Formats: structure tokens, sequence, C-alpha cells
RNA sequence: UACCUGGUUGAUCCUGCCAGUAGCAUAUGCUUGUCUCAAAGAUUAAGCCAUGCAUGUCUAAGUACGCACGGCCGGUACAGUGAAACUGCGAAUGGCUCAUUAAAUCAGUUAUGGUUCCUUUGGUCGCUCGUACUUGGAUAACUGUGGUAAUUCUAGAGCUAAUACAUGCCGACGGGCGCUGACCCCCUUCGCGGGGGGGAUGCGUGCAUUUAUCAGUGGUGACUCUAGAUAACCUCGGGCCGAUCGCACGCCCGGCGGCGACGACCCAUUCGAACGUCUGCCCUAUCAACUUUCGAUGGUAGUCGCCGUGCCUACCAUGGUGACCACGGGUGACGGGGAAUCAGGGUUCGAUUCCGGAGAGGGAGCCUGAGAAACGGCUACCACAUCCAAGGAAGGCAGCAGGCG
RNA sequence: AAGCGUUUACUUUGAAAAAAUUAGAGUGUUCAAAGCAGGCCGCCUGGAUACCGCAGCUAGGAAUAAUGGAAUAGGACCGCG
């Protein structure tokens, strides 16, 4: 092409929207922002198929322009804006705080949170920056440039910041026995314990994360995400917990419970 | 065909035009065009001459220095009406703007006035204050993190070389054994 | 106009890539600036990405270098002398990166004579009558002589460099990349570096 | 024995016409385990294209080849055996791609058939992608 | 479902091919009641096109003195819609086709530590030491004269706006840091000498670029990485340090304030783009040697480029590939994910809705713009072709329908 | 717990490998071809999974097929001048 594209095809949208194929030809593309194209799920996405609150593209174009969706801190007025993992969309009129955790599957989860547990979020730090006047800058995931950091904090740590004014509070330090949500690939929604670091010099590292029933997995560093120190989270979990149990396992899951409920 | 300054000939010349060129309005935006022009010498193979009289003589012509057509637009902009009117920085300007009546038949006579631009208000007075309070505030925020990143920074001095010193003392234990 | 490209020419065996496309936009190429020595003429060129550089066409002036002490003047260049890359580089006075330059050894006469109060060039028979360096180089105080004095101790100059200090002209290679920035400064050459350029300045002359 | 050529050899980093009352050498790790060898620091020398006195960066790949050609300067020609396994007929085949790699000047014992690894940076020529980093001697031949 | 049958002979058994057998595509003939999906100018002509349409766009938040509508509360400019227009952005997205192309494109894996990057998001934006209660003049829309047969052809006269174009300081701003440093003070020595402080004047002292030196806050497997200090420049075809706009309205005794929007120098993020590393592609020997001072393979030093490279230049060495099929030619070859047949093996198709590459009849060149060698962009040649008053103007349906062959 | 270890061909595990399509869980589009839907007095939910040739990275093995040690001895090893 002679220049960057504007379009997305329908058919060429990753899987874990799950959209559908009769209806439209084209797909939402997402906006330039914090998230990548294939990892984040825009908001048009998430207010109509997900939720089903609305019923149109133009009616999801009307709610974000009555100034109702506030994701994490400041109202976006676009339907494509790219909500990707760890962010917060309040909606002032239904009292209903929603947290972008992925599913035990490849999907997102609506998940219902507190005004106590959407003031805060947490995000991976990417890299660090040395500024122009000699001041450490921490690079995460969703862009966030912030300096002045503690200087304990390195590559693949994760921080807590807070909403309302964009500053640190507290650390996760990526250590051996610590939790992980896997975010990206086979293992997408799977939530175990840190058992093995391997180094690689030139090649790319892994870890081995043991689930707490006992499934032992390894994954490679960019798609890895503490939530918190050994076995005590911060944030709050979906339903499945990120187990990943077998179809069969699933299937008596879903019969039992057919066959209670009548 | 139209004329052309300094392109000199009398016949007909094809010449590339651009934005910023005479006879010759651009479309897109850098749109360049072959345009046929004439010469800027006057000769016989003409149709129209516009010629503009700079002094004027001794008789009064009928047909030009006769009917005086008015000026159809007043000044606009503050500086321009204080030019005009030769008027001061202290002294008003929006009793001395320039107001057009409007007349015909059906409606009601009304009387019109232009919007003055780059007026000094209290709007823009407001706003000349914000963006330097901005100022104020960004200063100020960066010496409040500043002075938190030295307390940060002093604190893990102070437990570096408090690792520092179990070190050293690790090392004379490792000496002494 | 020219195109870089590696498509447009033959393999690692010897055979034809025969085109699969046309000419590029980011298969840019662009003419030479090819510099002179006068008044400073400098054009912009927007680039790929929005940016400008800067085509110098004729340049006479130019902050260089002096390393031993680490000090920088904005001299003007008078002649071109040496250039390893073409003999027409020299013939015609063309300035691009590494040449080799007579330039002006005064603003460095000023700063030695004003910083280490020794004198510098000076043929013997001559007087300043102006007097001015005569004020820089006498009137000094009691305390302040220990450190002229100091200064005067680690003032030692090379023989070569001395000798061009006194013809006035000084070598200078071009270090800077002149036609892309417009600036076309560089750094006075000293002791081997010296050595082995006049030695292929008397090599050409012969 | 060096500085040959029309302009002045040196190397970037160093600077050598310092106040005087041996040069001082510019050297560098290359990562991977590999061991810088002792003639680039000991030689007087220099190579901007050398893997470990020069501006360049190992990245990439670190591969393996034989040394079979060595009429060009500074630069040498390795050969590649490996077998490529048909789908169809479920046999091998023998196939070898010659590139072009770079010797540094750092070794200087190296014959034909010797075993030879290199590695991916940055290309300084027309077919060269490749520095030689370190040098293993043939089987036998002491002599 | 890992499947056979008839045919040479007077008759038999083989090899052997032909004919049957069943699908998936393409066309054609006959016939046809319903309903749900549904390919559809690709094969020959990537041949040529009448006609009409396909990219234009305003929010309370850049410009509003066309009464085109319009309220009376006016003399303290503009109530509020608002045609047309300047400006900003898009027009480099999408659709079509497979012409070209055989280590080329493309598929798997890699790095950009060798580069750019609109918008959005997150950091920056009194850090600089020398009319600001707001700087200058040009123009569109408008009034009027029109030239031409005709165009999205435009000009002279009178104006008027900027978030279009240039200039540009007040405030922080009183003292810090390095220098020249007049001059002064204290102790000791007979004295020169030696040791320790204060300080007049002036200069430089923000971010970004260029030159070189010294030392080595934070990382990578690895910098000549980020950053500190040192002595200057900061391209007049100049780099940022807001000479912008909208809504309710408050606190002092003229000074202070919010919610936003837009534009911006630099560092990141994303969409990417492009160069690279390794492996993989049909047939042909009636193609055995190919390339090379018209760059062929490397080195040195330069030019251009966004960056690395013979991409190109000046000089040196004669190198580089090949029977493991190079080089040359052909393809009814764009490549792949895929489709059909199928025991296992394979065989054939893939132009076709998903991704990447190429382009608008054939080449070549450029402005704008972040992104084009763009063609519902221009500029010259070849072929085709439109109106003409005979001076001239104007075009690119391998887009949507439609017409000829 | 970190580093090194004679080289390959081979073999086993693990990540990365875009969707549609291929097989296949669930679902009464009246069945089916399809589609990702629907049932109950707001909830339950799903929208899986498998294959993904070839090459490359990493972690164990050394049977098999190459490859060489030292033989005019400049052959290893612990130590010395």
């Amino acid at each position: 092409a002679r220049g960057p594209k504007k379009h997305l095809k329908r058919v060429a949208a990753p899987k874990h929207w799950m959209l559908d194929k009769l209806t439209g030809v084209f797909a939402p593309r997402p906006s330039t922002g914090p998230h990548k194209l294939r990892e984040c799920l825009p908001l048009i996405i998430f207010l109509r198929n997900r939720l089903k609150y609305a019923l149109t593209g133009d009616e999801v174009k009307k709610i974000c322009m009555q100034r109702f969706i506030k994701i994490d801190g400041k109202v976006r007025t676009d339907i494509t804006y790219p909500a990707g993992f760890m962010d917060v969309i309040s909606i002032d009129k239904t009292g209903e705080n929603f947290r972008l955790i992925y599913d035990t599957k490849g999907r997102f989860a609506v998940h219902r949170i507190t005004p106590e547990e959407a003031k805060y979020k947490l995000c991976k730090v990417r890299k660090i920056f040395v500024g122009t006047k000699g001041i450490p800058h921490l690079v995460t995931h969703d862009a966030r440039t912030i300096r002045y950091p503690d200087p304990l904090i390195k590559v693949n740590d994760t921080i807590q910041i807070d909403l309302e004014t964009g500053k640190i509070t507290d650390f996760i330090k990526f250590d051996t026995g610590n939790l992980c949500m896997v975010t990206g690939g086979a293992n997408l929604g799977r939530i175990g314990v840190i058992t093995n670091r391997e180094r690689h010099p030139g090649s790319f590292d892994v870890v081995h994360v043991k689930d707490a029933n006992g499934n032992s997995f390894a994954t490679r560093l960019s798609n890895i995400f503490v939530i918190g120190k050994g076995n005590k989270p911060w944030i709050s979990l979906p339903r499945g917990k990120g187990i990943r149990l077998t179809i069969a396992e699933e299937r008596d899951k879903r019969l039992a419970a057919k066959q209670s409920s009548g | 065909f139209p004329m052309k300054q300094g392109v000199l000939t009398h016949g007909r010349v094809r010449l590339l035009l651009s934005k910023g060129h005479s006879c010759y309005r651009p479309r897109r935006t850098g749109e360049r065009k072959r345009k046929s022009v004439r010469g800027c010498i006057v000769d016989a193979n003409l149709s129209v001459l516009n010629l503009v009289i700079v002094k004027k003589g001794e008789k009064d012509i009928p047909g030009l220095t006769d009917t005086t057509v008015p000026r159809r637009l007043g000044p606009k902009r503050a500086s321009r009406i204080r030019k005009l009117f030769n008027l001061s920085k202290e002294d008003d300007v929006r009793q001395y703007v320039v107001r057009k009546p409007l007349n015909k038949e059906g409606k009601k006579p009304r009387t019109k006035a232009p919007k003055i631009q780059r007026l000094v208000t209290p709007r823009v007075l407001q706003h000349k204050r914000r963006r330097i309070a901005l100022k104020k505030q960004r200063t100020k925020k960066n010496k409040e993190e500043a002075a938190e990143y030295a307390k940060l920074l002093a604190k893990r001095m102070k437990e570096a070389k408090e690792k520092r010193q179990e070190q050293i003392a690790k090392r004379r234990r490792l000496s002494s054994l | 106009g020219i195109s870089r490209d590696n498509w447009h020419k033959r393999r690692k065996t010897g055979g034809k890539r025969k085109p699969y496309h046309k000419k590029r936009k980011y298969e840019l190429g662009r003419p030479a600036a090819n510099t002179k020595i006068g008044p400073r003429r400098i054009h912009t060129v927007r680039v790929r990405g929005g940016n400008k550089k800067y085509r110098a066409l004729r340049l006479d002036v130019g902050n260089f270098s002096w390393g031993s002490e680490c000090c920088t003047r904005k001299t003007r260049i008078i002649d071109v002398v040496y250039n390893a890359s073409n003999n027409e580089l020299v013939r015609t006075k063309t300035l691009v990166k590494n040449c080799i330059v007579l330039i002006d050894s005064t603003p460095y006469r000023q700063w030695y004579e004003s910083h280490y109060a020794l004198p510098l060039g000076r043929k013997k028979g001559a007087k300043l009558t102006p007097e001015e360096e005569e004020i820089l180089n006498k009137k000094r105080s009691k305390k302040i002589q220990k450190k002229y004095d100091e200064r005067k101790k680690n003032a030692k100059i090379s023989s070569l460099l001395e000798e061009q200090f006194q013809q006035g002209k000084l070598l200078a290679c071009i270090a800077s990349r002149p036609g892309q920035c417009g600036r076309a400064d560089g750094y006075v050459l000293e002791g081997k570096e010296l050595e082995f350029y006049l030695r292929k300045i008397k090599a050409r002359k012969g | 024995d060096i500085q040959t050529e029309r302009a002045y050899q040196k190397q970037p980093t160093i600077f050598q016409n310092k106040k005087r009352v041996k040069l001082p050498r510019y050297y560098k790790n290359i990562g991977l385990g590999f061991k810088t060898p002792k003639e680039a620091i000991e030689g007087t020398y220099i190579d901007k294209k050398c893997p470990f006195t020069g501006n360049v960066s190992i990245r990439g790949r670190i591969l393996s080849g034989v040394v079979t050609k060595m009429k060009m300067q500074r630069t040498i020609v390795i050969r590649r055996d490996y077998l490529h396994y048909i789908r169809k007929y479920n046999r091998f085949e023998k196939r070898h791609k010659n590139m072009s790699v770079h010797l540094s000047p750092c070794f200087r014992d190296v014959q034909i058939g010797d075993i030879v690894t290199v590695g991916e940076c940055r290309p300084l020529s027309k077919t060269v992608r490749f520095n030689v980093l370190k040098v293993t001697k043939a089987a036998g031949t002491k002599k």
C-alpha cells in the first residue's frame, strides 16, 4: 500500500472479539492509542456485542457523545478507542464499573468491580528511560510515561497507579512464587504461580508457571503479567479463575448443572 | 487569453503555473498546470486594455470622475480603526466602529455593526491569566515532585549505604574466618 | 531522478534482475551540493518525514576545534589543499567531508596569548602598535603570577605546529558533513596525523 | 606496516594527540559467550568493519561454515553444507549456499577447510552481512 | 469402502493401450411448479469507451459588515440560523485486475543496537538573564467592467478577516554556577618565598542540531546507548518557548481564578512503511560456462539518501557464481492461507471476496502532503480519441451499471 | 542458584505460529444446507478443541552415519629457574 491502513475486514478481525460473519464486510478498526491492534477490544464492540446495551453503531456514537462512558480517568468521545487489558470503564448513570480482564478462554470478560477497586489499576512497565536532565522514566504497556519512580522497579515489574492523579502507589517485583496472568497466545487466560525462570543470552527468555491445581506450563516473557505476591492477588477475579480444565470436565459441569436446574 | 507580467513576449506563451502565480487558481493543494498567456508588450493583437488613471488632468470626464462610488466595507480590525480615525490606545473603539444602515421594502429598517476582531476583552484577559497560571502550576509541580524524589533518593542512598556496610562487615567476617 | 536501489543491478552470480516495480519515492536520490568558498548560501530541502536538511553551496566560515586543549573557534576557510577522495575536488575548490584546508590561526593565537601569556607566531622584528596584546601580556598581579607560571609550565607546543602558527595557516580536517546539515566543522590536525597529511601533500606537490 | 591508503587510518573512539609530559586502543565485548581474541587488543592495525574494534554490532543469528576461498582481502568465502528433506522422496540432498563473510584481521592462522563461526550484523557491503567471531582449526594437520 | 469390466485369437495365458466407472469445474441442448442460499467479462481483447455516479467535510469551541431569513432591550462591536468563500484535514482509504515478475513476490523465524512515522494516548512546554490590556500589510465572499465559440478559463478598479503570511517583547528577574578578576585581609620567613579566605565590571549559563575532549545515574548477551561536565555555531530558502476560540460566573481592596477545544520543539506508544538473516518455487542442456574498466566481486575516502550497503563517485586487488544445474530461455507462472480427488503415498487447480506485491494503454519526471514516483494529481513522448467559429481547449471505466469488438 | 563443556545429521518435549476454510462440542434456522445462536421465571451461558507441511530457538540422549586427537613427537598433566 501507499500508506497506513484505515479499514479492517470482518474476516481479518481477531478471534477474541468473537464478531459474526453474516452482518458486515468490514470490522471496526481500533484507533491509535495505548494498546496494539490484536490485543484490545474496541468500545463499540464492548458496548454493542458484549453488553448488548445499544443496537447500532449510530446508537454507540450517541452513547459516547452524551458523555456517559468514562474510560480510566477521562471521557473519550470515539467509538473505536483501543480498550485493552487492565482498563476501567466507568458509566456514571448505571453506577457500574467494568474492568477489562481476560476470561479463561480467549475472550475478555464482563467483570464488575466496586468503585473502591476502580479508583486504582495495575500496569506492567515495559522499559526504563533516562530523560534529558537525568530523570528516570517508566514506560508501561498502556504507554503511561511516569517519571521520578521508586528505584526498586525493574523492567518486568508492575506498578499500581491511581486514576485520579496518575501517580504510583505500590509495586510488584518479578520474583519466583508470584501469581501470573498470561496475556497472549495459546495460554490466553491462565492464572498460576511462577515456579521457574530460564534466561537466554541473545534468545528470548521463558518462564515456567505452575497452576494452583498442578498444571505447569511454559510461557514466553512477552505475554506475562503478574497480578500479586504469592497467593494474594490485588485485583478481583472473574469466574473460572484461570484454570482451563478439560473439555470432558466442561461437558460434565454443563450437563450436571443442566440436569440440576431442569 | 489573459496577460502576464514579465514573460516579455508579443505572441502566446504556455507556462507552468502554480499556487502564488497570476492567471491560475489552484484546485488541489499544490496543483501545477500548463496555461496559455500573453506577453507584457502591448500590440494591436489584443481585445481589451485595462487602464488606471493615476493623475487627473484639467478637464472633468462625466463618465468616471462625475459619479463617485463609496467604499463597500468599513474597517474591522481595531488597529485599522485607530489608524483611520487617528485614535489613541485608551479611547473607545466600540463607539467609533463604522456601522451600516439597511433598508428595503417589506422589512423594517435596521443598522448592522461588524464584529471587531482582536479587541481587548476580559475573556482574552482570563485566557492570558490562564496559561501563565498553568505555567505556575507546572513549575510548582516540578518543584514538589523534585523534592519528593530527593527525599526518596536520600532514603534509597541511606539503605544502599547500609547494605554496603553490611557487605563490608560480611567481608570482615570472612577475613576473620 | 536517480534511484537508490539494490534491484536495478546484477545479482551476486551475474544474472540480471528484471524490474517488478518502477522507481519509488523512498528510493530517493538527489544531486550533489558541491559547496564552494564564499558568502554563506545555505538552502533548505524538505526530506522524508517532514524534516529539513541544509545544502551549503558557498561557505567560508567553520567552527573548528583544537583538540589538545579542546577549544573551537569560528574560522574562515581560505584554501583547499588535500582530499583523499578525488583529485578534481582539490583542483576545483570543493568542500566535502574529510578535506584538509588551510584556516586562519589568529583566534587560536589570541586565545593562546590570552590564556598562557606566551608569544605565539611573532617573527622577530615586529611589535604591535595598537598595544592591546602588549597590555594582555603585561600587567600581572602578585598571586595570579603563580597561576600564569603553572600555565606556562604546561604550554609545550610541537615543532610542525609551531611552524604552521608561524606561517599563520593551520591544517584542518572537515569532520562534519557539509552538504547534509549545512555546517562544515572540523578539527585541527596534530602529531602523526599532521605528519601523514603533510607527507601526502609533499608527495602530491613533488 | 599500516596506513598504505590515501587518507589517515585511525579509530573513531580513541584520541592520540594528547599532551605528552603506546597508543590507546579501543575494544569491546561481543556477547553470546564469545571471548575476545588477544591480537585484536594487542595489534596496532585498525578495521572499521571488525566486530571487536569497529562500529558494528552482532545481532540476530549466529551460524557456522567451512572456509573454501581466501583470495579476497579483509574478507573470505565460506561454504555451508546442509541436507534438504523432500516429503515425497524420503531421502536427503546436498545443497550449499556460499555466502561472503568479512574476515576480521584479528585471526591470522586461517586456512581452507577450517570450521568458522559467523554472526549476523548490518550489511557492510553488497553480499556481506556477517562477521567472523571465532575460528576453530580443522581436523588434524597440526603443522 | 485400500474395488473392477469389455476389446487382439479357432480357443488360452501374459505385456500392453483403448473403451467403459464415479466426482470436482467450464460451455452447450431439452424441459421446468415451490422455497432457502448462491457463482456470475477471468480464460481470446491489462482491447476501446458515449452517458450518469463513485471524496468531500462545521462544531456553543479558526474566520459571518450577502437583511437569504431574522428578536427589539439598543447606540457598550457581534441576538440566533446562515448561501458563497479563505483556512484545517481527508483525497496515499476503499473497489477492480493479475499485465509484469521464477531467491523476485510471497510463506515460516529474526532484528532496525542501521531508519522514518499523520492522528490518538502518556510524558514536556516561568528552567534561557535580553506596543505586550495584543504588532504589520495582502487577499477571497461582495460592488462594478468584461475577453473567448467553448473549460471546474479567469483580470485590471474599491474594500474587508485570521489558528492563511511575517515581526515580536513585557512577566518569571533576585539572586545562584564557571570564568576572566581590578583589589583587600590573616599567619610565618630579615627578605624573596609559602599557605588560607572575601570581592567591583563584563561574558556565558532552557530544550533540539553540529565538532571534539574528560569521567563513568540507569540498562542490554552486547554501544560510538541514555545521561554529566568541558570551548562555540544554532543556517534569514530562520526550530519551540501559545500575539487562538467557546460556556455558565465567582474572591480581594485594578489584581486573581474553572470546564474544555485547537495548534505545537522534543521523548515514548500504536497503525504501519522499508531495508536486512536462514530455509522453501514449474519446465528446459536442441542453454556449459556466466558477470567485468557502460560496477562485475571487495578495500580505502567521499556524494545522495530517513538510515547500513558500489546506490553512485576517485584510486587500488582480480575477484564473484557454477554439474549440488549458475547463466540463458519459456510458462495458458502473482505468491500464500486454501479447493477437488483421495487407503498410505501422492496428482491437479489457485485470477477470484482473507493477507502481502504490481497498476490504472506503454515508459519516464515532479509539486503538495507525515505517508504517492499518486494517475476520479499534474508534466513531456508513442498509440487511441472529443468539441471547434479553425485561433484553441480537453481525456484516461484492469471502479459501479451500461455500449462495440 | 549462575557460567563453561568437540562439531554435525537424528530423535522427544515447550513457546511463538492471524482469521475464513478442514474435522469436531453445544444450539430445533419446522428438518437440512447454514448461522453463532437461545431457555427460563434479571439469570444461565457459550461462541471450544484438533491439524498447522518446511526452516529457526530452547531443554535431555549418544545407538546409528560422518569427524579428529600423539607416531621426523613443537604430545598432554602437577610443579620450578
